[PDB]
RNA sequence: UGGAGAGUUUGAUCCUGGCUCAGGGUGAACGCUGGCGGCGUGCCUAAGACAUGCAAGUCGUGCGGGCCGCGGGGUUUUACUCCGUGGUCAGCGGCGGACGGGUGAGUAACGCGUGGGUGACCUACCCGGAAGAGGGGGACAACCCGGGGAAACUCGGGCUAAUCCCCCAUGUGGACCCGCCCCUUGGGGUGUGUCCAAAGGGCUUUGCCCGCUUCCGGAUGGGCCCGCGUCCCAUCAGCUAGUUGGUGGGGUAAUGGCCCACCAAGGCGACGACGGGUAGCCGGUCUGAGAGGAUGGCCGGCCACAGGGGCACUGAGACACGGGCCCCACUCCUACGGGAGGCAGCAGUUAGGAAUCUUCCGCAAUGGGCGCAAGCCUGACGGAGCGACGCCGCUUGGAGGAAGAAGCCCUUCGGGGUGUAAACUCCUGAACCCGGGACGAAACCCCCGACGAGGGGACUGACGGUACCGGGGUAAUAGCGCCGGCCAACUCCGUGCCAGCAGCCGCGGUAAUACGGAGGGCGCGAGCGUUACCCGGAUUCACUGGGCGUAAAGGG
């Protein structure tokens, strides 16, 4: 299945993570679809995490079934938050 | 040595003989139609074709044949059970045919 | 020790065996058995705490036997002597104990220093007894091998199908446990 | 790692006063003036005409040893000197003095280079609150060194501020003499370093 | 935004022209030397053999069963029993084991790269919607008995559940033949006829949740086909017999010579086929002014293989790395009849070899799988260990300080050199010890809100007591190459075409700026040089940008 998924990338104790959109079965470093956002665990920048909205409510719509964390931060950013 | 994997290769062995209870009585059946067919005995070689049809559908349903190639293997059996009966016959139950 | 089978003749053979007591439990040295003197004298390791010598009825004590005895008093050790093939008609212990008192070593019977117990190779006869004088030497003498900076020593250095590079070591202070730095000789790991 | 060892020997070697203790190398006693000559047996010897390649050489050895810096280092800044666009050679020496240990040197906070290097390593030197302890830290202009919160009352800071309350400082640069602060303002220019060294004949060594 | 040459055929010249060298780089290696820290990275050789440990399972919210545990009895006890249970243990049943991880032998090919095509197609799980989920029957493990066999294991009889299987009913629908219509290859719509659905558990149970069955729509994932690009050899010139096309059928999810029957005799080829060697390919990387040239390590994709070969089964997907069957090869046991194996998973063992790490800790983060969930699993991964193997960062002090100590070295005997270097004064304070001490980890979970949005709660650290901060606190590893020209930097002693050096010209046969040492220098520096390859210089394969009267070269 196509899942709302973060990447791992960076450096050793520098991690950093692609909030993307790929299949399930791949590497978690793997060819995914479309990156629709960024997050920085270490809180080191101001704007430290950001995700494209519009895009990630597509990819929902479409059926891109997140993983927790990613839920998670999309919940953060205000993406499922709906009036 | 060991894994608890054999389970499967075993749940595989029992699905495989009924997969080819499955196809090999359809196989078997569609050849008796074809027999039937041959000389133009027509209803009762309908019956036999509209079976064979309702196997194959089974087959399909449960993890046989599925998907289209079922349906092909449907189209390939009625078609040339048709092509047959235009050496005397004509549908007389109705059946399997278009008609 | 346990009740399996013969190996056989093979001068060869894995490592020390460890044979069981009432009391405690006692280590067996069985290395290629003959050395045909592997080294002449070591350094001065103590490799066994005691040392048995064992004397045929058919050949009596031979140089090996002296050279090895001269061995066990290197290490030090209080000398156990064993008579072997008491159960067949060629047998003659009094001639080994004779030879032995020549030699300098006075048996118990006599009144001396030296542990005499002759044993049957073949039936099942005296191996008991004489377990039980080793134990008591043992608690005599006080010979008694792990808080202390730890200290082991290679018996025999090989290679294996189902290992590697397999050295069969003899603990002589502390505690040794699977996952730790260790260096013997040149060769460490 | 430095160079390390005897000094005013390698400005003895270039023929030219390199000012790589401060004072003494501005008293009569940096070897340039009592002795002008080469070091070692065949300083004091008839003087050979250099080739084309050796006085580049020469020109090269010279500024890194006035700016005090590894091999390897030095040609990295080069590269990226190339790699950006403007002068090359001007650009190239205004990345070399973005240096914090050469910047500290400049604004008085220590009478040589290799010392100043020696106090910001030593987290004598602090960069906009942090004491910062690397001389490799390059600076983009508009910045404030200072002398570190627990470094300001040691006597040879104290010392060096005396040498410069008076003398005035470079036009990239500002110093508060009273708090022992000092603003890089500009990146500093080659026309504003009147440097013994030309950096085009530097340009051509590196080149191939 | 970018391009350095030089030494050398000669008595000297001019060229033509090779060779050699500086430049940079490597998955390098070797030598000497060796403080740390960050990060990257480490069998490029035998795709040789492989031990040991682990690398993929999980669901009791699918179901029966054994072993135990409790709360309570029925049970005097003992049973047996009943539930709630707590765990286990194995079985069935489902989902995942086709993902992840590795290696690069083969394959020079639609294999890849690339741009399309698919009216010739699949897509379990995910989401969007639609419609359902009515009844009846059955076997099979486990289990019990009974054997056979050294073991591996295994056959026989019987029992039993279930989301296992079957059958009937319904039909939103779809499936197929035939017809018709619109399309345009098998796309869409419709009519007659035939055929096809399913299955339940969970509770806060009259209510929802998870699952279910059929369908269409999507989503991703692919399968397949084609356009062009894809190494050297012409001393490989003809290759082909399912081979090229057809008709019919089979097989496929689907086309097709994929396979078969039959007809036809083609098809490809010098615009380089077939053959041999070579080689995974690329995104890239290194180099280069660029054009190019070489390479494909790590990382990302795709392919291919999991001792060699062959082949199916199960499923959404394999011809299936830790499934299967079979033959061979090999290792391992055998009661000689037979089985067990597969590290190109991490670590490690050997063996090859110049050469390559730890049988490490962890599920904490991310991701994977299963699961309602907790949670379980995870050698993916996160990290730590070792190696100057790369790259970067810092230390080995700083400030004084002789018209110049000693030591050593040369000298023309005055002197010069080492060298402000040292000693010595002053100052700072890596190491080091204490004191604290992380970011990374806010969620899934619970409760309020409808299990939605939203609000609060709490736990959860391998790294690691580490990084890092606060206090203290020692002056605290310098090495290697070279020094005739290229090419930076010179003297003396020793040696006597010897010993040696050398990359090239060549130095050495008694005053050697080329050899050994010493001083001195110069280059770099925790490194430096040697070796090997690659590019560069080499416009020495020249497209940009070479030439061919006499140089190599015009064919008679
Ligand atoms: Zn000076």
């Amino acid at each position: 299945m196509v899942k709302i998924r973060l990447a791992r990338f960076g450096s050793k104790h520098n991690p950093h993570y692609r909030i993307v959109v790929t299949d399930a079965r791949r590497k978690r470093d793997g060819k995914y679809i479309e990156k629709i956002g960024y997050y920085d665990p270490r809180k080191t920048t101001p704007d430290w995490l950001k995700v494209d909205v519009e895009r990630a409510r597509y990819w929902l719509s479409v059926g891109a079934q997140p993983t927790d964390t990613a839920r998670r931060l999309l919940r953060q950013a205000g993406v499922f938050r709906q009036e | 040595r060991n894994l608890s994997a054999l389970k499967r290769h075993r749940q595989s062995l029992k699905r495989r003989l009924r997969n080819k209870a499955k196809k090999s009585a359809i196989k078997t059946l569609s050849k008796k139609a074809i027999q039937l067919a041959q000389e133009g005995k027509a209803e009762e070689a309908l019956k036999i074709m509209r079976k064979a049809e309702s196997l194959i559908d089974k087959a399909a349903k449960g993890s046989t044949l599925h998907k289209n190639a079922a349906a092909r293997r449907k189209s390939r059996l009625m078609r040339k059970v048709r092509q047959l009966l235009e050496a005397a016959g004509a549908p007389l139950i109705g059946g399997g045919l278009s008609a | 020790r346990i009740a399996e089978k013969e190996a056989g003749g093979i001068t060869q053979h894995v490592g020390a065996f460890e044979v069981k007591t009432p009391q405690g439990t006692v280590v067996f040295i069985d290395t290629p058995g003959h050395e045909a003197f592997t080294t002449i004298r070591q350094r001065g390791a103590k490799v066994a705490d005691i040392a048995v010598i064992v004397i045929a009825a058919d050949d009596g004590i031979m140089p090996q036997t002296e050279e090895a005895i001269a061995h066990a008093k290197a290490a030090g050790a209080k000398l156990i002597f064993a008579i072997n093939k008491i159960d067949l008609p060629q047998a003659d212990p009094e001639k080994v104990k004779r030879q032995l008192m020549e030699r300098g070593f006075v048996p118990e019977e006599y009144g001396g220093d030296a542990i005499v117990i002759p044993i049957s190779a073949k039936t099942g006869q005296g191996v008991q007894d004489l377990l039980e004088m080793i134990l008591l030497l043992a608690e005599l003498e006080d010979y008694r091998a792990p808080n202390a900076e730890p200290r082991g020593v290679i018996l025999e250095s090989k290679l294996d199908k189902q290992a590697g590079i397999i050295a069969n070591m003899l603990v002589q202070e502390g505690t040794f446990r699977v996952g730790d730095y260790v260096v013997a000789g040149e060769a460490y790991g | 790692g430095r160079y390390i060892g005897p000094v005013c020997r390698l400005c003895r070697r270039e023929g030219v006063k390199l000012y790589l203790k401060g004072e003494r190398c501005y008293s009569p006693k940096c070897a340039m003036e009592r002795r002008p000559y080469p070091p070692g047996q065949h300083g004091q010897k008839r003087a050979r005409r250099p080739s084309d390649y050796a006085v580049r050489l020469r020109e090269k050895q010279k500024l890194r040893r006035i700016y005090g810096i590894s091999e390897r280092q030095f040609r990295n800044l080069f590269e990226e000197a190339s790699k950006k666009k403007g002068v090359t050679g001007s650009v190239f020496l205004g990345l070399l003095e973005s240096r914090l240990d050469n910047v500290v040197y400049r604004l008085g906070f220590a009478v040589s280079r290799r010392q100043a290097r020696q106090l910001v390593r030593h987290g004598h030197i602090t960069v906009n609150g942090r004491r910062v302890d690397l001389p490799s830290y390059r600076v983009r202009p508009g910045d404030e060194i200072a002398v570190a919160e627990k470094s300001r009352n040691l006597e040879l800071i104290r010392q060096n501020l005396e040498a410069m309350k008076g003398r005035k400082v470079g036009p990239w640069l500002s110093l508060d003499v009273e708090g022992m602060k000092g603003k890089f303002l500009r990146l500093p220019d080659r026309e504003d370093l009147a440097l013994p060294v030309n950096e085009q004949l530097v340009i051509e060594f590196y080149s191939r």
